[PDB]
């Protein structure tokens, strides 16, 4: 969570891929404005994502259906 | 340099590894207050402008 | 912009001319009353840019109303002055001069040549003609001609030859040779001659001209005749504050080359004679080798300072080229140092001083600072910040939290040196660390200084957290070894209160509970260490995960029962009942690591350091003089060790005794009185406390503090109490010899004028190596950090077969590795069963956790088959499951993560810590030998004749438990399989005397032994039993050399006695030193003789050398019977006979001990030659699991001497790239022999032995090369040239046109890309799908 | 002698004394040593070695930062530590090590102006120490590109 | 006022801090009776014999 990213491990089943979809998720969490699907109580953007993920609510796979949909329904609202 | 009571025994981890605890008195008595000078140096030189 | 790879090669002048944007002809570079450079001079702004921005030489046009035109009145194109680092421009020469590196390395211009480089020298200076073409056949090309021969050549022919002069000649040569001439000539005249002392030479041609073929480099641009000059602002010359200026010694040379150019060219419209035209050729020459390199070619040119200008080459090479000192390391930004201190912080804290953190997130305050609103502009902001009002702590304390800072100690050894921790802003002036840390970073608070590092971007603010930060790292990654262990003080605390006295307070009282306890503590009403009876309920995890508790009362003192309130709910009872020492709390954080988890681990830590400081602080240790004792006895030890120096004194005046017998004496009483004082002082401070309770007396555990520091490990060991006590041991002059006389007093007592000047030797020689050869260990670090490159997991599991044999280390001594150990963290190769056959734990692939290492360990398992990284059969990585778990982690291994760094740290940090007859059977087991000659002696016993079967100890398991090596030709006193118990002298051997012991029995006569030509008559002048002395070569008569005397077995009739089964003979030859003991006529019996023939870091360092030893073991590389056959011609022969076979003959030297004789059969590998091992014929003979078998258990030596633990994988690691090379003997893609990569065979095997072809391609050989040379042995050119010889690499490269694909992780490095390791290679997997899908 | 002058001066002949503590007010389980020793304050003051530099001097032929404290230079960051990072994986913060720290000049600037905008975006570029080592090698008459796609 | 660690003592080998210490808290209790007889003034030649 804050202290340690133990349980983040196991949601994702790799160390290395903690980084590569948190920062992929606070880059919109942080300069799209996007609101995070977790209560953020008085912490730093780079922290949440990892509190969301000691949760789990996202993974690797289901990061790009949300975003993917925008562009879908901008196609509709393009055309 | 100065001399003080000197005692030999850890203090809450305060002295760890090699780590010197001392009082506020040797502060308040400026027991080991130094001082330093320093100089300055501003040159003027006549430039082409 | 993206990029694929880099390329090299060599430059055309074509090119040069269109790189340049003009010709300098004008040496001067700027005027001196104005300041701005002239035109067409070093610093024409036309050819390299403006001075300022968007501003021409005079201003016609300026401030961007006009583009990028150039100004008609002077000629300067106006734009940024960034143009000036990019443009270049070139140097026109009137004679074309040669380039220094292709001259002077190696040689690129005489191999291509085929000339001597002294000749090419002498034809350089002007000296020496030769003959570009021969018209008649009285010369011939590349000759070489003096000056009065040459005449006669001009009176005779003249303009039918062509021969001339100079540097040009060489550009005329190059112009005029061809290359696919050679190629189809030397290969096939090198096949009619197979010399291999010019193999080699023909092979480097042959490659040489091939690398030109492809490369489309023609050769005639060896000759400079353009030369690039650097951009003005590289090497530039920059006005001073006092109107001075300086610039770099570039600057100087390129005047000089221009100085004498324009010269050169002033000397051919005025029609100089050639003898000075000859000399300014040599002078420009002179100054263009002196610009690539200064003291390369000719003396080293100075300035004004009489030192030696550095020339453009030495701006990127040693360490202070730009490789080195400006691309590799470099100076970084937001980023700061300070002193360090000790903290009451938690583990993930850091103490940072308030006045660094705002300097530090200077733009962090800046941004969140607009976001606030209290500034409208950044420079209120910063106006704002200057008088540091409150609001911007205000706003600094959430910056700064959730935000890990990074921290440093130089020098940074291994992982560790580096840790995020989240910071703490305190009001002082110094960095405050975690106590607990301190031991990884090597650090003591005695003015050790910090590096502090802040991450900028949200990725590494994310890695800092998420893998950086200090609660993840627990375990060291050289060893699944807790590296948080508490060092001197925590253990001191832990030690006290878990300590026990038989009278102190409140004795045999029951209580329900700790808590309870601690009040009684509290309130004084009951000491600290109190055997006491209390109520504990503990929780174990017998179920599926879940906690189960116990209810119980235990008998246990107060001290450990208040302990029992900050262990985490998981560990028995039984592992806080004790006295609790260093090593007992260290194996505490690994259990509760191993049992719980990591963030309890973390929590129990933190309070176990909290409870140890508190508990010292309670308790109170110091150090009292009272408290170092001295033993009674000292003074009467001493008195009775010096009685015998009288003794020994008085018998050497009297000679009867020898100086060395003297010394040796004096030693070994002086060694006595040593161990007497020791075991005498630790007497008086171990059970010194003699205090009775109920009773009449009783003694107990010490309470001196001096015992406690030393039982607890906190200090200091047994082995310094002895110093502070007793005498001082013995010092020994730097020379090697120790002195004989002992410093008898200690510090408590004081020491002698002469016994401080005599012990200063060991404190110099001790301090002396550590600034000196800590150099030896980073520069080993060094070189063990690039053959371990691109040692990346790639894959999971790549599928290889078997791998590598695994055995504990009872060879020797004892067992020190045993299995238990040297598995864990390792993947099985083939399906390994119990004992029980048929029963197997493994499916080909498991992970050896504890689990299965308590299950082998329970069965009688000695041998198991694990996945190695030198049997991973991965291409340019290897395989998580080919490598076994992680250390760090003890989880498998994913893809992504370097191991070969990691490895090399591993190994690198405990460099600077480690500068420095008869067989008796111990315990009950059987008597095994493997792989015995059994040969029965004349007393019906057992004797061996065979030197490759050594003894084993088996036990009722099966395992061996023992084992010791046995020589040829030795006698033992029992059989084989005899269960005895221990204190046996089983074998006995003499140490000098090697027999020739005979295996038949019966008959023996002087057979083949002629007196006078080849022996000599001796008989013993005490018993008379003698017989013919058989001398070496060095003292028998040379008449009988020719053959080896042969004391062929015979009967009654006079038969030769064959072995029984086979039918060779069975005779027996007579090297030199071999006096026959019986006489003629009388027999010996089975198992009987014939003749009797009498007989530190660097040390680890050296093995990646692959360095050759001083006297190597010689093996055979076949089977079959030995021969001899030239004797004495420099060295002997070897002649070797297999059963069908091929005269293999070797030189071989008669002056060292043999294992067999001409009558004896050997195979291929075996000691015949006795010496250290050369890991090369290792190599070469047996198998790569062998050498790297022994590497293992060789290298493993010097740390179990220095007690340092290391993991076996992190050393054929580096070897599986040592390991990289290979010589192929078969042909069919490539060249006959020429060495080339194991991956590049294993591809090029890929496509003929699959469907794409029947069977063309070729086998090769394993290769070893040294650490630094298997280094440069890579297909990439960029990542050697980074670490020595770089000239050497560049020009080896450049001439073969090399490209690099940018796969080795210090290549992304230097060029800046991301770092294919980890999340750079989840990256860098994108850009694979790039390329391939166009 | 220390024994006679220590009966002298009214004080225990061992030397060490039993203390109270400052916070608790107990005495200690064990007699503590306490006297007089000659302490002394050494040069190495803690001001001379606190630096730190956000953005400062730079250097004039490789445009990284200066060295030492007296000329607001930055920290080194020597390949030691280099290998140490590489080791741990973190390849981000490496990169940003060699690229925005020290020798992008396109590069720091808007590392700065986006920080400054509450948005930490990587946007390296080459570094400013290989330029310079690709003209010197070019300047050798040594032929060196860049393969690009 | 001061508090030194006493575990650096043994290991480093260094014990005539000890005795220095020992020294000094026997000069400075010498101190201490002399100031102390000096405020009460018994009598100079009493100072001049202790």
């Amino acid at each position: 969570a804050r202290v340690t990213v133990q349980d983040a491990v196991e949601k994702i089943g790799n160390r290395f891929d903690l980084v590569l979809v948190a920062a992929r998720r606070a880059r919109q969490m942080q300069v799209g404005g996007k609101d995070p699907l977790v209560p953020e109580e008085n912490d730093k953007t780079t922290v949440i994502a990892l509190r969301e993920i000691e949760e789990g609510l996202i993974n690797n796979q289901i990061l790009d259906v949300r975003e993917r949909q925008e562009q879908q329904e901008q196609e509709a609202a393009e055309l | 340099g100065q001399n003080m009571r000197v005692a030999f025994m850890p203090w809450n981890g305060y002295n760890f590894e090699d780590s010197i605890l001392v009082s506020e008195r040797v502060v308040q008595e400026d027991r080991f207050t130094t001082i330093h000078i320093q100089e300055l140096a501003c040159v003027s030189r006549d430039t082409k402008l | 912009e993206e990029f694929d790879a880099i390329k090299i090669a060599l430059a055309s002048p074509d090119m040069i001319r269109s790189w340049s944007f003009g010709e300098v002809k004008k040496p001067e570079t700027i005027n001196y009353r104005t300041f701005k450079p002239e035109r067409d001079g070093l610093f024409c702004a036309r050819i390299f840019g403006p001075v300022k921005d968007y501003e021409c030489l005079c201003g016609k046009y300026k401030r961007l109303k006009h583009r990028g035109v150039i100004c008609e009145k002077c000629g300067v194109e106006v734009t940024q002055t960034k143009v000036r680092r990019e443009r270049m421009g070139h140097i026109e020469l009137a004679s074309p001069t040669a380039h220094i590196w292709f001259l002077k390395s190696l040689s690129r211009i005489g191999l291509l040549l085929d000339m001597p480089l002294r000749d090419i020298e002498r034809v350089l200076y002007f000296e020496s003609y030769v003959v570009i073409e021969g018209g008649m056949t009285n010369l011939e090309r590349q000759q070489i001609l003096t000056e009065e021969q040459y005449l006669d050549a001009l009176e005779e022919f003249g303009d039918e030859f062509d021969a001339k002069m100079g540097a040009e000649a060489i550009q005329a040569l190059l112009k005029s040779m061809d290359l696919e001439q050679e190629c189809e000539q030397l290969r096939e005249e090198l096949n009619e001659t197979n010399s291999e002392t010019k193999r080699k030479k023909l092979t480097k041609r042959i490659k040489l001209l091939e690398a030109f073929v492809q490369s489309g480099n023609k050769p005639e641009w060896m000759i400079l005749t353009v030369l690039p000059v650097l951009p003005p602002d590289l090497r530039p010359l920059v006005p001073l504050d006092g109107g001075r200026f300086a610039t770099s010694d570039l600057n100087d040379l390129y005047r000089r080359v221009i100085n004498r150019n324009n010269r050169l060219k002033r000397l051919l419209d005025l029609a100089a004679p050639d003898i000075i035209v000859r000399n300014e050729k040599r002078m420009l020459q002179e100054a263009v080798d002196a610009l690539l390199d200064n003291g390369r070619r000719g003396r080293a040119i100075t300035g004004s300072n009489k030192r030696p200008l550095k020339s453009l080459a030495d701006m990127i090479k040693g360490k202070q080229g730009r490789f080195r000192q400006n691309l590799l390391g470099k100076r970084v930004d937001y980023s700061g140092r300070s002193v360090i201190t000790v903290g009451y912080l938690r583990l993930h804290q850091c103490g940072l001083p308030k006045k660094m953190a705002l300097e530090l997130f200077k733009p962090f305050i800046y941004g969140k600072l607009e976001l606030r609103g209290l500034a409208t502009t950044i420079k209120a902001a910063k106006k704002m910040v200057e008088r540091e009002e409150a609001v911007v702590w205000d706003i600094l304390d959430e910056v700064i939290r959730e935000h890990p800072v990074l921290l440093n100690r130089a020098p940074t050894l291994h992982r560790l040196g580096i840790q995020a921790f989240e910071p703490v802003l305190i009001e002082g002036k110094a960095i405050q660390l975690h106590p607990l840390v301190c031991a990884a970073y090597n650090a003591d608070f005695d003015g050790d200084q910090m590096a502090v590092h802040v991450p900028l971007t949200l990725e590494a603010q994310l890695e800092a957290r998420a893998l950086m930060m200090s609660t993840n790292n627990i375990l060291s990654p050289a060893n699944g070894e807790p590296i948080i262990v508490p060092s001197q003080d925590v253990v001191l605390g832990l030690y006290y209160m878990t300590r026990d006295c038989v009278n102190a307070k409140g004795e045999g009282m029951v209580l329900t509970g700790p808590k309870e306890a601690e009040r009684l503590y509290r309130s004084g009403l009951a000491s600290l260490h109190a055997r006491v009876k209390v109520r504990i309920t503990e929780y174990e995890k017998d179920a599926n995960g879940e906690l189960v508790a116990k209810t119980s009362l235990k008998d246990t003192t107060v001290g450990r029962a208040i302990l029992w309130m900050i262990v985490p709910k998981g560990l028995p009872y039984s592992i806080v009942n004790q006295a609790l020492g260093k090593k007992a709390i260290s194996k505490m954080l690994n259990t509760c690591y191993r049992i719980l988890g990591l963030k309890p681990t973390v929590i129990f830590a933190d309070q176990i350091m909290y409870t140890g400081f508190a508990y010292a602080a309670r308790s109170g240790a110091s150090v009292g003089i009272d408290d170092m004792v001295i033993p009674e006895k000292k003074h009467e030890i001493i008195s009775e060790a010096e009685a015998e120096v009288a003794e020994i004194q008085e018998q050497f005046q009297s000679g009867l005794v020898t100086a060395g017998e003297r010394y040796n004496k004096v030693i070994d009483i002086w060694a006595a009185a040593n161990d007497r004082v020791s075991k005498a002082m630790m007497d008086n401070l171990q059970t010194e406390t003699v205090i009775n309770r109920d009773g009449q007396e009783e003694k107990q555990v010490s309470f001196n503090s001096i015992y406690m520091m030393a039982d607890s490990g906190a200090r200091g060991s047994a082995a310094q109490i002895r110093q502070l006590a007793g005498m001082r041991g013995l010092m020994a002059k730097p020379d090697g010899s120790i002195i004989e006389t002992p410093i008898t007093a200690n510090f408590r007592e004081g020491l002698n004028v002469l016994q401080y000047f005599i012990s200063t030797h060991g404190a110099r020689k001790g301090l002396a190596d550590t600034a000196l050869k800590t150099a030896n260990s980073g520069y080993l670090t060094r070189r063990l950090v690039d053959v371990a490159q691109d040692l990346v997991v790639t894959e999971d599991d790549c599928g290889t077969h078997e791998g590598i044999m695994m055995t504990p280390v009872i060879e020797g001594g004892d067992v020190k590795e045993p299995l238990r150990d040297r598995v864990l963290g390792r993947v099985t190769a083939e399906d390994v069963l119990k004992p029980g056959t048929a029963d197997i734990l493994v499916p080909r692939n498991t992970l050896l956790h504890e689990q299965w290492c308590d299950l082998l360990e329970e069965n009688s398992v000695d041998a198991v088959k694990v996945r190695s990284v030198v049997s991973c059969d991965t291409d340019f990585g290897v395989c998580a499951h080919c490598y076994g778990r992680d250390l760090a982690r003890g989880h498998i291994i994913n893809k992504g993560e370097a191991i070969g760094v990691i490895a090399a740290q591993s190994i690198g940090e405990p460099g600077t810590q480690l500068t420095m007859s008869s067989i008796q059977v111990k315990n009950k087991g059987s008597i095994k030998l493997s792989n015995v000659k059994s040969v029965v002696n004349s007393s019906g016993k057992l004797v061996i004749t065979s030197r490759n079967t050594e003894l084993k100890l088996i036990d009722e398991f099966g395992r061996t438990k023992e084992s010791y090596k046995v020589p040829y030709g030795a006698v033992l006193a029992k059989g084989d399989g005899e269960q005895v118990a221990g204190g046996e002298t089983v074998a006995n051997w003499d140490p000098h005397t090697m027999p020739v012991i005979t295996e038949v029995s019966g008959f023996v006569r002087f057979t083949d032994m002629i007196d006078g030509q080849t022996i000599t008559r001796q008989t013993d002048e005490l018993t008379g039993l003698s017989s013919l002395v058989v001398l070496d070569s060095a003292e028998r008569t040379a008449g009988g050399k020719d053959l080896r005397p042969a004391l062929k077995i015979v009967d009654a009739q006079g038969n030769d006695v064959l072995i029984p089964g086979t039918d060779m003979p069975a005779q027996y030859f007579l090297p030199g030193k071999a006096i026959v003991q019986l006489e003629d006529g009388v027999q010996i019996s089975s198992g009987d003789t014939l003749a009797r023939i009498p007989q530190g870091l660097p040390r680890v360092a050296d093995l990646f050398e692959a360095r050759r030893p001083k006297e190597p073991a010689i093996l055979a590389e076949i089977s079959g019977i030995v021969s001899f056959g030239k004797e004495t011609k420099g060295k002997r022969r070897l002649v070797i006979t297999p059963v069908d076979g091929s005269p293999y003959e070797e030189m071989i030297p008669k002056w060292r001990q043999l294992n067999v004789f001409e009558g004896e059969r050997v195979e291929r590998g075996d000691v015949i030659s006795d010496g250290p091992e050369a890991p090369h014929d290792i190599l070469r003979l047996r198998g790569v699991h062998a050498v790297t078998r022994y590497i293992v258990n060789e290298v493993q030596d010097v740390y179990r001497l220095q007690g340092v633990k290391i993991n076996d994988k992190h050393i054929e690691v580096i070897v599986r790239q040592m390991l990289r090379k290979a010589t192929i003997v078969n042909a069919g893609s490539s060249d006959f022999l020429e060495g080339e990569q194991v991956e590049y065979s294993r591809v090029k095997i890929a496509n003929r032995e699959l469907e794409a072809n029947g069977k063309v391609g070729a086998t090769y050989s394993r290769d070893l090369l040294g650490i630094t040379k298997a280094s440069l042995a890579t297909e990439s050119f960029i990542s050697a040239a980074s670490f020595q010889e770089t000239t050497r690499v560049l020009t080896e490269a450049a001439v073969a046109g090399k490209r690099d694909e940018l796969r080795g992780l210090k290549e992304n490095v230097i060029v800046g890309r991301l770092i294919p390791a980890g999340t750079g290679y989840a990256y860098h997997q994108d850009r694979m799908r790039r390329r391939a899908a166009g | 002698e220390i024994k006679e002058l220590l009966k002298l001066g009214d004080l225990p002949t061992s030397g060490q004394i039993r203390l109270y503590d400052g916070r608790t007010g107990e005495q200690f389980e064990r007699p503590v040593t306490v006297g007089y020793m000659y302490m002394l304050k050494l040069n190495h003051l803690v001001d001379d070695k606190m630096h730190a530099r956000s953005t400062g001097s730079y250097s004039l032929v490789t445009q990284q930062p200066l060295g030492g404290k007296a000329q607001f230079g930055g920290q080194r960051f020597g390949e030691m530590e280099v290998w140490a990072l590489e080791a741990y994986g973190a390849a981000y913060t490496l990169q940003e090590m060699l690229t925005v720290k020290s020798d992008d000049v396109n590069g720091r600037t808007k590392m700065y102006k986006n920080i400054v905008d509450g948005n930490h975006q990587m946007e390296p570029g080459m570094p400013e120490s290989f330029n310079v080592l690709l003209k010197e090698i070019r300047s050798l008459g040594i032929n060196i590109e860049l393969e690009d796609e | 006022d001061i508090v030194l660690n006493p575990l650096g003592v043994p290991s480093r080998m260094n014990i005539g801090q000890i005795l220095e210490t020992h020294l000094g808290m026997a000069a400075k209790g010498i101190g201490d009776k002399i100031n102390a007889m000096l405020k009460q003034q018994q009598e100079v030649a009493k100072l001049r014999e202790f």
